[PDB]
């Protein structure tokens, strides 16, 4: 809520966008290892009554 | 997201961009509403110091 600061915050360039790109590699690396731990079935088998 | 990405190409995805904010409405100030006017004359005016 300040854009006094936000201004000061051009200043040192590409750090807060890629501290955004880091957050969100590590956040879609989460979805990825669910992916990889839970999807190794293509298919959602459900069991025999 | 093409400023967001410093490109004019964007492929298949979802991009974080700007955040949305609910803008300040109105500007509200809210005082203790005292009338007597503060004695600066006795502060700096005063006969002896
Ligand atoms: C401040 O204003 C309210 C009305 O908005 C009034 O009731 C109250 O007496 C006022 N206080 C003083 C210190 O004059
Ligand atoms: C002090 O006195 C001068 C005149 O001698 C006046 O202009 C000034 O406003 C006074 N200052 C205060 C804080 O009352």
């Amino acid at each position: 809520d300040s854009t006094e600061c936000s201004n000061l915050l051009l200043q040192y360039g590409s750090f807060c966008t890629q501290l955004n790109r880091a957050l969100t590699g590590i956040a879609v690396e989460q979805d990825k290892n669910t992916q990889e731990v839970f999807a190794q079935v293509k298919q959602i088998y459900k069991t025999p009554p | 997201t093409k400023c967001t990405l410093k490109s004019f190409t964007v492929e298949k995805g979802i991009y974080q961009t700007s955040n949305f904010r609910v803008q300040p409405t109105e500007s509200i100030v809210r005082f203790p509403n005292i009338t007597n006017l503060c004695p600066f004359g006795e502060v700096f005016n005063a006969t002896r110091f």
